[PDB]
């Protein structure tokens, strides 16, 4: 009757449950970027060359 | 009459097993689902030490005169829950589960 009392209390709510435990953001908005790595170019040419 | 309580304890939602101990350490009565005599001798040695150690420590190492331990609730991984009480000389160790593990145990039975 003393243990039955303690079983009852712990059976009310899990109390250790973590809401959305483990599972990550999943779908996340990713903006489309374009990183310019390196420019090439001619040096001291007569006019510009396309 | 004294058997009906063992039947009443398995009836409580979550309850896997129980094991009762004398002041000695002998197990008086255990469940059939938890191992009989083999584990009951093993599970007595741990809790009788854990109790007598904690009983001792609270009266001395906390420096609180006249404050005896009443319950101990070891909560664990999975959903096990080891409840230790003491009525008079005798003690006992119930084992309950939670909704998740109860549901798992019912599915295993099914």
């Amino acid at each position: 009757e003393g243990v039955e009392k303690c079983i009852y209390q712990n059976n009310q709510i899990d109390l250790l449950e973590e809401y959305f435990e483990g599972e990550t953001s999943e779908h996340v908005v990713e903006n489309l970027s374009s990183k310019t790595l390196m420019l090439f170019k001619d040096e001291k040419e007569i006019c510009k060359r396309s | 009459n004294a058997d009906d309580q063992l039947k009443q304890l398995s009836a409580l939602e979550g309850a896997n097993g129980y094991v009762i101990f004398n002041e000695s350490g002998i197990p008086l009565k255990r469940h059939e689902k938890s191992i009989s005599h083999e584990k009951a001798v093993h599970i007595a040695a741990l809790v009788s030490d854990l109790w007598n150690v904690s009983k001792k420590v609270i009266q001395r190492d906390l420096k609180t005169p006249e404050n005896d331990i009443e319950v101990i609730r070891l909560r664990t991984k999975h959903s096990y829950e080891y409840i230790i009480t003491q009525s008079g000389d005798f003690t006992m160790l119930a084992i309950q589960l939670c909704g998740k593990a109860i549901e798992e145990a019912k599915k295993a039975a099914a």
